[PDB]
């Protein structure tokens, strides 16, 4: 099964390269909440971001941990330029809720939901 | 209906005061018309 | 060329962007559909759809709609060998049922039989 | 009850939940947000309105296919208030200039109008009718707008007695009155304490005791969650503004008591979370310089 | 500013330094929608995808189903079909004149020329019903063919017509400020003209000898008088010349299709993929159960990849069929003119400044409708 | 038209290309509408006892694509070469 | 098959050289310009007075989606659903039942005039003409409610003009 | 010839003997390839037919009606464009045998 | 004509008249709920039958190809009167 | 089949054949399928190795021109261990013919960025990029054009639904534009539309 890799050799360094990607958004989030005059502190950005990071955190095979870099990268890319509007930044924010719970009485109250 | 004139001015509308009671001395519209005018006004035949 | 290659299964949802409540709420459903029976043509067989289960349909109260919060409601996925449908349902990270094919049984019939002698296979009205 | 009156599926934008809601006011500011709140969840909406439709319009786009409706009231008769409220699940009272007028003084608006709407209301059998009104509105002297506001209340629990009578301190939002209030200056130097509590968190908790039972009868209130100092506030606004119809009656409201209630319950009591000032006033305090 | 699109342009001043359109403003779907529909129902997104030329790209959606369906159109609509495609052609060429015009200044030939696209937009009004949306182009023929009273109108327009393009030279072209607005700006080397996949009216503007319609005549043109123009120099000037040359030519196809318009028949002669008239419809049961089933479930296609390419004003109209045996396409994608014009700005725009960047857009007929697809 | 001729005379002499012969204001040269009622022809089909659908089955002669490849005067292009083109006669440049 | 262009060179004759020069330095063809454009100025404009002279049209207009019931008799429709079948957009919506009297008829009839793509399919597919594209052009309305048409909307639009539509349909049922 | 109708493309005053030592130049390295591949027989088979009729003619106008590749210049090119390939193949050895098959349930179209 | 709700409201020609616990009543508030005022079913039964003395009879209705194709319907049921599908007017025959 | 029906080149089969066949035999190292259609168009079905080598030989080589690209489409199909097909088209100028290099490709490996041979394609890969996911290596610019940069999810799959995840909306709470999930007015209704009973039996595939 000689399968052709993207970038990397192992998940290391796809570890280094997401640690890499990491240290980018991070000194990255400043300048956008200084620029797009945004309504969020800084560390609420910054823990959703890392939250972000946390969210794919089973995923071992080296391509698509490359492949996650490479998208990170794009739009690390776009939000360093000022392609993307206030629209987008609050658009991965999550604040319209939709408290939508787990609980399975509320579940059960407004239902249907398996 | 004139015909010295050119096509498009062939066949003109005026309309009267208080069709139904609007006040369309005025302010006229489209839909005023009767549909056999509709059909004559838009330029679809020959003939009144 | 002997290159780096893993072997592993796919998860591809980290790829494709799809809500993971939409991923593990629902269920796949890999089946042969029947024959529509009013009709009888077979042609509508030698496929294998990949259905999802039907969820809420209210009522457009201004008109008499039918409306839904389901964007993957009206999907179907026609596939030609049920080893690859599966595949499919295993890469694409989503749970599945797996139907199972029903042929047609292969009979006996013949005119001579509809005509015998003393046995009571005796069509009596043609 | 008859169907399509139970919520249907998932909530909002034409997924159908359970109230009818008829508005009254509601060109105004907390009223627009409430509207706003009512289309997130999708329920339809009746406000009828007095003034010209461009401001119903520009509230409008806000509601779904259908899901609001405009028509219209006067001042003074019932019979358009009625027919505004002949079907009508739900029923809320937010009504209310804050100063007087050539035809419309702070008599018989406060007075005359919750009685009128109450009296039309009970008749046409409404339930969890919801009046609003401000905190601190006591008998007691200085206040024409908050002796009118009490007996308003005394009004609201007289007649139709199974309502729920609700004040909130004051609020501040986008479109604030004593924030641009306190931008639109130029000022005395007094003792005062005041507690402002931030608008969506309020009307979250609005339309919570609406669509919930058990709040029928009981009187609510809505408190500031820090309770801080009136010349901290202005100074506070002052160094974040980065700048180193005023009658009588609005300074001495502004100036004059703010104190809290232990009979009845807050925000948290209710079950909403409360959000303080610092935030949303950072979002709010724009327009410093060019 | 009106034009619509993002363009971000890095630059030193007046100058350049590097400029890049963003499009995907307009993204709508249209091969998805296709690849839910059939054919028959999916023929109007064929229809306004290029929205400017209205009977072209008609034209090209049904050469590719009867390319793909093996079904030869009748003579006399091979015909109608040619008048339409030049009369369109006319229109698009003569909306990108005045665009152009417009969006540079020069008020008026603007209005004068659309009183001219107001007197063919009659035409199409009386032929099909529609303003600009005239679908009127089945798989298979022309559906429902012209009213009595129209070819002698053609001819007074056409008289009318060539005396009109006569007076816009006279306005414009040799008119010396819009010569010197544009003398060199735009070139093209013919290897970028290649690589950068230019097709069409670029292509007849600097150097290549290269038209679809004498390289392989898709229909009757094969036996009308005409002459592609050829330019000389990559520049807009000279590619302006083309332009108004192409339109002057199409009157001439325009009068030749007149003189040789024969009185065969209106559609095809199948009655499994063209509907059948309403008469024999209604008095017939073959004639009803086709037009019944035709239009429940669409015409079945035989299973396969094709592509092809007609003129489009712009360039090489590219419809690429994908059809599993089925009464549905599988996938449709529409190689884009303006799209592959859009995509060599840099070396358009390299050496130039920003106005005549602008100068450059508009003198390529773009709609930023058919960049999307 | 229903202008003087002195005004008349001041457009053609602003531009000098008979401008009362055509005038893009047509009068009575269009051809009148509800015109006598059409018959339409069938073509070259509706002759009947010939033309069984076997017989002219348009649809159903597309082949499957036929496959190939998983002393010689040889390498052959796809096509002849294409005839270079004209200068056409009806005044070129030049 | 081709004629290129830009063949010239400027002539190195005297008389073609100061020709260009007194063009440059007399400002002759902008004055040319001029002259056509005044003489377009003293033409008659081809303005239509809209609110009284309504513009020209064909026979075969696509508007109001109408309906329509026969000479002395109930509605054409049968609901058969083939337009509902055809309809690009899908902006037709019905449900039929038959009444007690055995014939087939229909409960709801939707047309979303915002979907409406204006074809004519579902008039060159129904098999009776039931509904028929209308003549006319103005619908024009305030609330987004009211573009949705109901069954008896299209009723009493249809039965709001008969002789219009029969006589377009009398004129025009051979092109079609 | 004369301001030929190319854009970029500005002519020459003597096209022969360039066109010669560049085909000269495509035997060449052609030469430095392996004989058995058959590629190496079609290009040589071709360019020697081209370099038949071109060193056979001191002709111009009639080395253009003979060889095809209008005008005269973008034969050059062509020939250019070809070399450039020949040392790109060079590498690649696209004369080897096959590289690995499909699945072969994959060119089975009608699915 | 039409009938009438006990609340005061045009009924249709479908029976789909309103609770009193509804709100499409409350958005027919002040706007009139446009009724087509002339029914389908009233027509028909004001119709003549027709009576032709044949068997089995064509049927067009109202001009050759201006309305529904031909249908044969027959007249042999003498208590049963044939309706045509699409014209809904019935037949009878004579002896 | 003497009216109606539309007649066909044989002489262009025949060439386009001997074509195919001489391109088959001269580049053993890729090719895998030539395939001539009914309707004369060349088919050349190709291992996803040789992109940049059998580009380059043919933008050059000289017994087949082929500057002019179109389209570089991608289809979507399911049920292959390679799903995805990269096609390139190329036609010849001097010569008027059409061959459709149809290159195979998988969900993850790349191939390798025909840009630096062909400039027409930069686009083109970078639309089929955001639309598909074909990842294209040793290219310099891979951006999103055709959706919105909040946007994801490579929507021409057949997986992505018709309609997609998100909505835009304004609201005035916020005094923005939001993007909540989607919430259809109407259904969509899908239309089984597929008869039975075997249209083409010269496409009839054979069974187990
Ligand atoms: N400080 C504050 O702002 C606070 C206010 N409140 C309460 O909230 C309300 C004010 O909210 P806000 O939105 O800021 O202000 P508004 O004055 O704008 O809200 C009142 C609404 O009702 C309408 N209205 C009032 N009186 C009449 C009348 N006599 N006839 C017709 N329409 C009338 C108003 O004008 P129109 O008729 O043109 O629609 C407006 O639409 C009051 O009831 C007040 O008691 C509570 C806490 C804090
Ligand atoms: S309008 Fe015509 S096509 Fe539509 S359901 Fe009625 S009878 Fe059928
Ligand atoms: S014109 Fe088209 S979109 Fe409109 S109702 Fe008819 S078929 Fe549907
Ligand atoms: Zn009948």
């Amino acid at each position: 099964t000689s399968v052709k890799p993207i970038f990397s050799r192992d998940m290391n360094e796809a570890k280094r390269r997401v640690r890499e990607l990491y240290r980018a958004w991070y000194r990255e989030v400043p300048n956008t909440v200084h620029l797009f005059q945004l309504d969020i502190s800084v560390k609420q950005g910054r823990d959703k971001v890392r939250e972000m990071f946390k969210k794919n955190a089973h995923v071992t095979d080296p391509r698509v941990v490359d492949l996650l870099v490479i998208k990170g990268k794009m739009e690390l890319e776009e939000t360093i330029n000022v392609w993307k509007q206030r629209t987008h930044v609050m658009r991965f924010f999550h604040e319209t809720e939709a408290p939508r719970p787990k609980d399975f009485l509320s579940k059960f109250y407004v239902g249907h939901d398996p | 209906e004139d015909n010295k004139q050119f096509f498009g001015r062939h066949r003109w509308v005026i309309y009267t005061t208080e069709m139904n009671g609007k006040n369309t001395f005025w302010d006229v519209d489209g839909s005023m018309v009767p549909p056999e005018w509709h059909r004559w006004l838009h330029c679809m035949t020959d003939d009144p | 060329t002997q290159l780096i290659t893993v072997d592993e299964k796919l998860d591809i949802t980290t790829l494709t962007g799809v809500p993971e409540e939409h991923i593990k709420t629902r269920k796949a459903r890999i089946f042969v559909p029947a024959r529509n029976n009013m009709q009888s043509g077979v042609n509508n067989t030698k496929k294998w759809k990949m259905e999802f289960d039907t969820r809420e349909r209210w009522e457009n109260p201004l008109m008499g709609w039918a409306s839904t919060a389901d964007p993957l409601s009206n999907l179907v996925l026609t596939f030609s060998t049920k080893e690859d449908a599966i595949a499919f349902a295993e890469k694409n990270g989503w749970s599945y049922d797996v139907e199972e094919r029903k042929v047609p049984k292969p009979k006996s019939k013949s005119y001579g039989a509809n005509f015998s002698w003393n046995k009571r296979t005796r069509v009596s009205t043609k | 009850l008859h169907h399509a009156v139970i919520p249907h599926g998932k909530g909002g934008r034409s997924s159908v939940s359970g109230i009818v809601a008829t508005v009254f006011g509601a060109t105004g500011f907390l009223g627009r947000y409430l509207v706003n709140h009512l289309g997130r969840m999708g329920s339809q909406v009746i406000v009828p309105y007095r003034c010209e439709p461009y401001d119903t319009m520009h509230l409008r786009p806000m509601g779904d296919l259908g899901q609001i409706i405009f028509m219209d009231w006067n001042g003074r008769d019932k019979d358009s208030i009625r027919r505004a409220v002949e079907h009508s699940n739900v029923v809320i009272n937010l009504v209310g200039r804050e100063w007087e007028t050539k035809n419309f003084d702070f008599e018989d608006v406060f007075v005359k109008i919750p009685q009128a709407i109450a009296q039309v209301s009970k008749e046409a059998g409404v339930e969890k009718f919801i009046h609003i009104s401000h905190l601190n509105a006591d008998i007691k002297s200085s206040s024409k707008y908050l002796r009118n506001k009490a007996v308003g209340e005394k009004e609201v629990r007289e007649t139709f007695p199974e309502a729920t009578i609700i004040k909130p301190a004051d609020i501040f939002g986008r479109e604030d009155r004593f924030l641009n209030y306190f931008a639109n200056i130029r000022s005395l130097g007094k003792k005062t304490v005041k507690q402002p509590v931030y608008i969506v968190d309020v009307t979250k908790g609005i339309i919570n005791a609406i669509k919930d039972p058990d709040a029928r009868g009981k009187t609510f209130a809505f408190v500031g969650p820090n309770r801080y100092l009136l010349f901290d506030l202005v100074q506070y606004v002052f160094a974040v503004a980065h700048r180193p119809w005023t009658t009588r009656d609005k300074v001495e409201r502004i100036h004059t008591t703010d104190r809290t209630l232990p009979h009845l319950p807050g925000l948290e009591d209710l079950g909403v979370q409360a959000t303080p000032l610092e935030l949303k006033a950072i979002e709010v305090l724009r327009r410093h310089r060019t | 500013h009106p034009a619509v699109l993002r363009l971000v342009m890095e630059l030193s001043g007046e100058m350049v330094r590097k400029c890049d359109p963003h499009i995907g403003l307009l993204h709508r779907g249209t091969e998805k929608l296709i690849e839910y529909k059939t054919y028959l129902q999916a023929l109007p997104y064929f229809d306004r995808l290029d929205y400017v030329s209205m009977m072209c790209n008609e034209q090209a959606y049904s050469l590719a189903v009867e390319k793909l369906l093996n079904i030869q159109p009748p003579p006399r609509a091979q015909w109608i079909r040619v008048l339409f495609g030049e009369i369109t052609r006319l229109l698009n060429h003569i909306m990108a004149v005045t665009t152009h015009a417009l969006d540079i200044g020069a008020m008026t030939p603007f209005f004068w020329m659309f009183e001219e696209r107001e007197k063919m937009f009659e035409f199409y009004e009386r032929v099909s019903g529609a303003r600009m949306h005239a679908a009127y182009v089945r798989p298979g023929g022309v559906h429902q063919d012209l009213p009595l009273g129209l070819m002698d109108d053609i001819y007074e327009f056409s008289k009318n017509f060539s005396l009109r393009i006569d007076e816009l030279e006279e306005m414009l072209t040799n008119n010396r400020i819009w010569r010197n607005r544009t003398v060199d700006i735009g070139v093209v080397t013919a290897e970028d003209a290649l690589n950068y996949g230019f097709s069409g009216v670029m292509l007849r503007g600097s150097g290549i000898q290269w038209d679809l319609r004498k390289t392989q005549p898709y229909d009757v043109y094969d036996q009308v008088e005409f002459d592609v123009p050829i330019g000389s120099r990559g520049d807009c000037y000279d590619r302006y010349l083309c332009r108004v040359e192409e339109m002057r030519q199409s009157i001439r196809i325009i009068s030749q299709c007149l003189n040789k318009m024969p009185p065969g028949e209106i559609k095809v002669d199948d009655a499994k993929v063209s509907p059948p008239k309403r008469a024999e419809m209604k008095t017939s049961m073959e004639s009803l159960i086709h037009h019944f089933k035709l239009y429940t479930e669409g015409y079945q296609v035989p299973p396969g990849a094709t592509y092809t390419a007609i003129e489009a004003p712009k360039g090489e109209f590219g419809v690429y069929l994908v059809s599993d045996g089925s009464s549905r396409p599988y996938r449709c994608k529409i190689k884009a003119p303006g799209f592959a014009h859009l995509a060599g700005l840099d070396k358009m725009s390299k050496g130039h400044m920003l106005a005549d960047v602008v100068a450059i857009i508009g003198t390529q007929d773009i709609v930023f409708g058919e960049v999307d697809r | 038209a229903s202008a003087t001729r002195l005004i008349q005379g001041l457009r053609n002499w602003a531009s000098g290309r008979d401008l009362q012969a055509k005038l893009q204001l047509r009068y009575q040269e269009i051809s009148k509408r509800t015109q006598p009622p059409p018959k339409l022809p069938v073509g070259p089909s509706h002759r009947l006892s010939n033309n069984y659908y076997c017989a002219r089955d348009g649809r159903r002669e597309a082949m499957p694509p036929s496959i190939v490849m998983s002393s010689e005067k040889k390498a052959v292009s796809p096509a002849p070469p294409i005839k270079r083109w004209e200068l056409s006669q009806d005044e070129p440049y030049l | 098959t081709y004629k290129y262009v830009n063949l010239r060179e400027p002539s190195m004759d005297m008389k073609s050289v100061t020709d260009r020069a007194a063009q440059t330095l007399l400002w002759t063809e902008l004055i040319r310009g001029l002259g056509m454009t005044l003489s377009y100025l003293f033409r008659e404009p081809a303005t239509i007075n809209y609110p009284f002279e309504k513009g020209p049209l064909s026979p075969r207009f696509r508007g109001e989606h109408a309906l329509r019931r026969y000479p002395s008799g109930e509605e054409r429709c049968i609901a058969c659903k083939l337009c509902e079948a055809v309809c690009p957009a899908q902006a037709i919506t019905i449900e039929a039942e038959p009444r007690a009297d055995g014939s087939r008829r229909t409960t709801r009839y939707d047309i979303d005039m915002t979907k409406c793509i204006y074809c004519g399919f579902c008039q060159e597919a129904c098999p009776v003409d039931a509904i028929v594209e209308g003549p006319n052009f103005e619908f024009s309305t305030e609330t987004h409610e009211e573009l949705l048409y109901n069954k008896e909307k299209l009723l009493n639009n249809g039965d709001k003009w008969e002789a219009e539509i029969a006589a377009n349909i009398q004129a025009d049922y051979l092109y079609r | 010839k004369k301001t030929t109708g190319l854009v970029g493309l500005a002519v020459c005053e003597t096209p022969h003997e360039r066109l010669k030592i560049l085909y000269t130049k495509i035997l060449d390295v052609l030469g430095h390839i392996p004989k058995n591949a058959a590629y190496r027989k079609y290009t040589e088979q071709i360019t020697n037919e081209k370099l038949s009729i071109v060193k056979a003619e001191p002709d111009v106008k009639k080395l253009e009606e003979q060889l095809q590749g209008g005008q005269i210049e973008e034969v050059i090119l062509q020939a250019e464009n070809e070399l450039s390939l020949a040392r790109k193949m060079i590498q690649w050895k696209p004369w080897e045998p096959l590289v690995e098959e499909p699945p072969a349930s994959q060119w089975k179209w009608p699915i | 004509g039409v009938r009438t709700s006990p609340t005061g409201e045009k009924v249709t020609h479908t029976g789909q008249v309103y609770d009193d616990e509804d709100y499409r009543r409350v958005r027919f508030v002040g706007r009139q709920k446009e009724v087509n005022e002339n029914f389908a079913i009233d027509l028909i039964a004001e119709q003549p039958v027709s009576q032709v003395g044949s068997r089995v009879i064509s049927c067009d209705g109202g001009g050759g190809a201006l309305g529904h194709p031909r249908v044969y319907i027959n007249l042999d049921k003498e208590t049963k009167t044939g309706t045509c599908g699409y014209c809904g007017l019935q037949f009878r025959q004579q002896h | 089949t003497r009216p109606t029906v539309r007649p066909r080149n044989d002489v262009a089969h025949k060439q386009l054949s001997a074509f195919g066949e001489y391109v088959a035999e001269i580049l053993p190292k890729y090719v895998q399928q030539v395939q001539v259609s009914c309707f004369s168009e060349l088919e050349i079905c190709i291992h996803p190795d040789g992109v940049i080598p059998v580009l380059t030989f043919l933008r050059d080589h000289s017994n087949a021109q082929f500057k002019s690209l179109a389209d570089l489409t991608a289809v979507d199909i399911p049920t292959r261990q390679n799903r995805f097909e990269i096609v390139y088209n190329l036609l010849s100028l001097r010569f008027n013919s059409r061959i459709r290099v149809k290159t195979y490709t998988d969900e993850l490996t790349p191939v390798e960025s025909s840009v630096s041979v062909y400039k027409a394609a930069n686009w083109y890969e970078r639309e089929i990029w955001d639309m598909f996911g074909v990842f294209f290596a040793n290219h310099p610019d891979l951006r999103r054009i055709l959706t919105d940069y909040g946007f994801e999810g490579h929507p021409f799959r057949k997986d992505f639904p018709l309609s997609g995840y998100v909505e835009l909306r304004y609201d005035d709470e916020v005094k923005r534009v939001v993007a909540e999930p989607v919430e259809l007015a109407q259904e969509f209704r899908k239309f089984d539309l597929n008869s039975p009973w075997e249209a083409f039996p010269a496409y009839r595939q054979p069974p187990e």
